[PDB]
């Protein structure tokens, strides 16, 4: 009845790669590309929604950049259901560091929690893991900007370029031969957007299938300033770039 | 039904009242329904065996009266409400009720009676799917005897 | 394979346990005739030929769940009695908490909720019971609702189940439609019984006897079953008629 | 298929195919009797002497709930011993809230929902055994049995066990002949009878005559076995009876 | 053309009763209804008979299975 | 006595996305017919509603369900499903709502609820999906009129219009080249009932085809006109009466 089968996904595995962890990798790469550039004096950070039905309203929804708090921005590629449960708990969990100590939580800090969560529940939490990489594009005064990606393995690494969702290795290629060490934010928007058009079957990649956000220190008075930029504010820029 | 005392009892309740029946035809003289009164009664046997028994006297009341022209609508219309309430299936007394049906048919007694009883004969057959259908037919041919004219 | 064979939701989406339920009913064959009457609810139906062994005059089908709500089972003779509890138990829940007896919707609702946790779970199933629920309601008046093992439920004008409820329905169908009235109009509750009995006999073609009946008859504020005595009487006005 | 292996899963007929495994130990077990009566109940029980190593009257299956319900039971004998215990539980509950005794029809009642718990768990196996019970109480003699599967219904007379296609054919003629009932008494005798009978069924060792009453008039309606001149009686004139 | 349909009604009148169905099924309803129009000794298929064809054929998995789980 | 399940029966399809979901949502498109068109002055929203015997009160059977006085809600798919998830809504709102705010929940918010229990259903071993997907259609001050569409995968989306069930893919198509920017009340609701005629033919009467409508405030149904600057019910559920009107002027 019960006893008899088994579902078991707490097996450590033969060749020391969990099966069940190798096809959530696969499910991500379904999702829609987001991309993270880290320079010097921002994060910046977009993503491509993956509906294109014209009946439902993508304007409205953000589904993928969810901003969590003045200096950390999330861009989401993975199982949406599942990234919702992780939303909450990385809100509060910034909040309650910020309340003990009063700083601002250290970027390092936060992404190594959330990470701990997905490892524990192949560790012996009996449940299927997480299924969703999250690009935490975040600051803090001490280090700088800080960029990290997660894993469905519960593990995270730095980068300067990361790629997540489709065409990982076509955005990645691009960025290694496009951008350079010194680029400032300012070409990094530019470049951004004309590489996710260019591994996009779409003929011109929408302003309305686009989510674009920015994290920099170039907001004047010594102040960290971030804007989800709205679907029209979009579309100026990418008529100056002509994917218009 | 389940009950098995009905069926002796009956018996013999039905051939008490058959050496009865001069005594109900002279009632029957002065007032055929009360005549007939009593043998609504009979004919609400509950076991069909007995039924069977009771049913002759009904057959031998109409033959004395020679023949009703007020008291025997009562008696086909009756037949009619036993019939499609229950009979306690729609077969299982109706048997029992063919013979008392076929005494109308068969007798063509006066020409003053043959007009009338055919237009309300074959109006408690209809709606039966048994023998009475071949009777129904032919009786029905008598009126168009008299629509020829 | 797997799926199908225990509770979880088959490639198809088909609940496998619920289908084998329905089965489940006709097993026991029961039939049973509910109808409306004008400010009584009259619902009657068949127990199987009494055993030297057993106990004639027991019932084991009617159960009297509260004052308002009688209950007829039909299906599986052990789970008739498990349901039984739950139907008193949470009747009695709405007397503390809501100072008053479920009506007889609300005992639905409440029955339904119940039915579809047990689905999820493994260990637990679905009752394969059918239950049928008789109250008159004050708000709705003359009321039967009929609660499915699914968890599904809706009202009735007059309800029938079993293998031979294909008759039943064909005979109520004749006997509502045509005459235009959504339940019996007539007054007096016991012309509602004389009647309701008359229409099982006729529609399932079987003569009913003292020891197959058993009559439910509930009113405002009472459910009842009719004595042994009264039984017999009706029995006479029927055969007469 | 798997259905049926899936403990508390629907078989694609309906109802899961242990709870009918279980039923084929109640056949396989010793027959045991329940007879209504005038006065009261009488139980007999058949103990087989499988061996002298036994010891008389000592190996009884007779277990009193409360003070006034025999308990007696066929089938697996672990499984009733659990089922026993929960009668006792039951009992004493009820004497916690209400003061008083239990009736014989409530515990009828209430016993049948504890198997029907464990059958609606997969975890938790079906009862393999058959209880008769009953006593009499304030509302009087009742007899009840509890089939393997949780039924109860009133019954004239009850029988599980090998020997019951024996003891239920004399049971409805016995019935037929005397429709007013019979006394305790002469069916302690009678109840004699009916085992010899089946006996011829468990007729591979012999046996001992246990039988145990509660009755109205004669022992109060509280429940104690028979014994002694009653009991011996019994044995003598059946025997007669049966040649 | 096959065979001059009876004016007991219109040869509008089979046109309205289908509402969707195909050609296929057009011709099961016509193949039953011309084979009851031999008993009677009329060689008219009478528009009758594809009324009652037409009408049954209605079986295909019912309501009762569906409604009590995807309903 | 717990199941001695202590793992996720549900798995990763070994091509990725989980086997239940995928074996839950069936259930939402072979059930019956629901359609609705969000507009800038309400929202309409239908559904088939077939009598199940005749001898059965087609009265009583719903799938219009209230979760606060101004939003309702409809469904397809498994209807006892249904019934569980609105109780359990009614309190993961109301209660807990009322304690952080005191007020009804926006649209939005109470639309993001249910989709986390959707996915703990999923996630918990012992407990299989919710396999129904609903249209909770409201109102809001800061979003006007909102439609959004919940499926049982756990995830929310809004819609200008949808549909589910069997007809969904006919309904849609239709609807799409109707579908206007600025649309009058009355035209939403002329427009919903021509296209749910061909959803499955005949049975126009206003008894066995649910319609409701998410119109404007009355303090006249709120029971209370002493002061009428409280809003009312915004939900109203429609005769069938009303229905009956609305074929004359189509």
């Amino acid at each position: 009845g019960s006893r008899r089968y088994d579902s078991r996904t707490t097996i450590f595995s033969p060749e020391g790669r969990l099966y069940q962890v190798e096809y959530a990798l696969e499910s991500i790469s379904h999702a829609g590309t987001a991309i993270g550039i880290m320079a010097s004096d921002g994060i910046v950070l977009a993503a491509e929604r993956k509906v294109t039905s014209t009946l439902l309203e993508q304007d409205t929804s953000t589904e993928k950049l969810y901003k969590l708090n003045d200096k950390i921005a999330v861009a989401v590629a993975g199982l949406t259901a599942d990234a919702e449960i992780l939303i909450n708990t990385a809100r509060i969990h910034a909040q309650n560091y910020l309340k003990t100590y009063n700083e601002d939580i250290p970027v390092e800090i936060l992404v190594r929690r959330l990470s701990d969560i997905k490892q524990g529940y192949t560790q012996h939490g009996g449940l299927r893991p997480f299924g969703v990489s999250f690009i935490y594009a975040g600051y803090d005064d001490r280090y700088g900007y800080q960029l990290y990606t997660s894993n469905p393995s519960g593990n995270y690494t730095g980068w300067k370029a990361i790629s997540v969702g489709a065409n990982t290795s076509a955005a990645q290629t691009l960025l290694q031969m496009d951008y350079k060490d010194d680029m400032k934010v300012d070409d990094a928007i530019e470049l951004a957007l004309k590489t996710l058009s260019k591994t996009t079957d779409s003929s011109a990649l929408t302003y309305d299938r686009l989510e674009f956000a920015t994290i920099r220190k170039g907001a004047n008075d010594g102040e960290v300033y971030q804007k989800i930029f709205k679907p029209q504010e979009i579309k100026d820029i990418l008529v100056k770039t002509g994917i218009t | 039904m389940s009950r098995d005392a009905p069926i002796k009892a009956d018996k013999d309740y039905s051939q008490i009242l058959k050496e009865e029946f001069p005594k109900i035809d002279s009632l029957a003289q002065n007032d055929c329904n009360s005549a007939l009164d009593q043998l609504l009664v009979l004919e609400k046997k509950t076991r069909q065996a007995s039924d069977l028994a009771s049913s002759k006297e009904v057959l031998a009341k109409i033959v004395d009266l020679l023949a009703s022209r007020n008291k025997w609508d009562d008696l086909n219309e009756q037949l009619t409400l036993l019939s499609k309430k229950h009979g306690q299936l729609k077969l299982s007394i109706q048997y029992m009720i063919q013979k008392v049906m076929e005494y109308l048919k068969s007798s063509k007694s006066l020409d003053l009676n043959t007009r009338i009883s055919v237009i309300e004969t074959i109006r408690v057959v209809t709606e039966n799917k048994i023998f009475v259908e071949v009777e129904r037919a032919r009786v029905t041919k008598d009126l168009v005897e008299i629509k020829k004219e | 394979g797997y799926d199908r064979h225990i509770t979880i939701f088959s490639p198809e989406g088909r609940l496998y346990q619920v289908e084998y339920a329905f089965k489940a009913t006709n097993q026991t064959n029961i039939n049973s005739l509910a109808v409306r009457g004008k400010d009584c609810t009259v619902v009657i139906s068949q127990k199987k030929v009494p055993d030297k062994l057993l106990d004639p005059t027991t019932v084991s089908y009617i159960f009297c769940i509260s004052r308002t709500i009688g209950m007829v089972v039909n299906g599986p003779i052990p789970d008739a009695r498990n349901a039984a509890l739950r139907a008193k138990a949470e009747a009695a829940e709405f007397r503390y908490k809501y100072g008053y007896d479920m009506p007889c919707d609300v005992l639905a609702k409440r029955m339904a909720n119940l039915s579809q946790i047990y689905t999820q779970r493994a260990y637990m199933r679905p009752l394969g019971v059918i239950l049928t629920f008789v109250s008159v309601d004050e708000e709705l008046g003359p009321s039967i609702y009929k609660t499915d093992p699914a968890g599904y439920y809706v009202g009735y004008k007059a309800t029938a189940t079993g293998p031979k409820q294909q008759e039943i329905t064909t005979n109520l169908e004749n006997h509502f439609k045509k005459s235009k009235i959504d339940h019996i109009n007539e007054e007096s509750w016991e012309k509602v019984v004389e009647f309701a009995i008359t229409h099982m006999i006729d529609a399932l073609g079987t003569e009913f006897s003292k020891n197959d009946l058993e009559v439910g008859v509930a009113t405002k504020d009472k459910f009842f079953t009719l004595s042994a005595e009264n039984i017999e009487e009706r029995l006479v006005a029927i055969a007469e008629q | 298929t798997g259905y049926d292996l899936s403990n508390s899963v629907f078989s694609p007929d309906g109802r899961n195919f242990q709870v009918e495994y279980a039923v084929k130990a109640v056949e396989n077990g010793t027959t045991s009797i329940g007879i209504k009566c005038n006065d009261g109940v009488v139980f007999a029980v058949e103990k087989l002497i499988t061996s002298k190593l036994l010891v008389p009257q000592k190996n009884v299956k007779i277990q009193v709930v409360d003070r006034h319900i025999g308990c007696v039971y066929s089938g697996l004998i672990p499984d009733g011993r659990h089922l026993v215990n929960r009668g006792r539980e039951e009992a004493a509950s009820f004497k916690k809230l209400y003061k008083t005794p239990i009736p014989i029809p409530a515990f009828a009642d209430r016993l049948g929902q504890y198997v029907q718990a464990h059958t609606l768990y997969n975890s938790v196996r079906p009862f393999g055994v058959s209880t008769i019970f009953g006593g009499v109480d304030k509302n009087g003699a009742h007899l009840y049995m509890l089939e393997p599967s949780g039924s109860y219904w009133g019954y004239k007379g009850a029988a599980t066990g090998k020997g019951r296609q024996s003891a239920k054919a004399e049971l409805e003629k016995l019935v037929d002949h005397h429709p007013e009932g019979l006394s305790a008494r002469e069916a302690v005798k009678q109840a004699a009878k009916i085992i010899y009978l089946a006996h011829e069924d468990n007729k591979e060792k012999d046996f001992e005559l246990e039988i145990s009453w509660c009755s109205l008039s004669e022992t109060n309606g509280l429940h104690k076995f028979v014994k002694g001149d009653l009991l011996q009686e019994a044995i003598d004139f059946a025997q007669k009876e049966i040649n | 053309s096959k065979m001059s349909l009876a004016p007991e009604a219109d040869l509008d009148s089979l046109i309205i009763r289908n509402d969707s169905l195909s050609g296929a099924v057009i011709a099961a309803i016509m193949q039953e209804a011309g084979l009851r129009a031999v008993r009677k000794n009329r060689y008219v298929i009478l528009q009758s008979d594809l009324e009652e064809a037409y009408a049954t054929q209605v079986k295909t998995d019912n309501t009762v299975d569906k409604f009590d789980f995807y309903k | 006595m717990t199941d001695r399940y202590s793992f996720s029966l549900t798995t990763f399809s070994p091509s990725g996305k989980l086997g239940q979901i995928d074996y839950a949502l069936t259930a939402v498109k072979q059930g019956v017919t629901s359609l609705g068109i969000k507009a800038t002055n309400g929202v309409v929203i239908a559904t088939e509603k077939k009598s199940s015997s005749p001898l059965a009160m087609s009265e009583t059977l719903s799938k219009v369900s209230l979760l606060t006085p101004d939003i309702g809600a409809v469904y397809s798919g498994m209807g006892p499903d249904y019934r569980v998830l609105v109780d359990k809504s009614r309190k993961v709102a109301h209660t807990s709502y009322k304690r952080i705010y005191g007020e009804y929940p926006p649209t939005k918010l109470l639309v993001s609820e249910v989709a986390k229990i959707m996915q703990e259903a999923t996630q918990s071993g012992g407990v299989r999906p919710f396999g129904v997907s609903l249209l909770i259609a409201g109102h809001d001050e800061f979003n006007g009129f909102s439609l959004y569409q919940v499926d049982p995968s756990g995830s929310y989306f809004p819609w200008k219009a949808t549909a589910i069930g069997k007809g969904s893919v006919a309904a849609k198509t239709f609807l799409e080249k109707r579908w206007n920017d600025e649309l009058e009340l009355e035209d939403a609701i002329h427009i919903a009932l021509l296209t749910l005629k061909e959803s499955v033919e005949g049975e126009f009467n206003g008894d066995t085809i649910e319609l409701a409508i998410i119109g404007d405030e009355n303090p006249d149904l709120l029971g209370y006109t002493g002061i009428p600057t409280d809003k009312g019910p915004r939900f109203r559920k429609l005769t069938s009466q009303e229905i009956n009107d609305r074929l004359e002027a189509l």
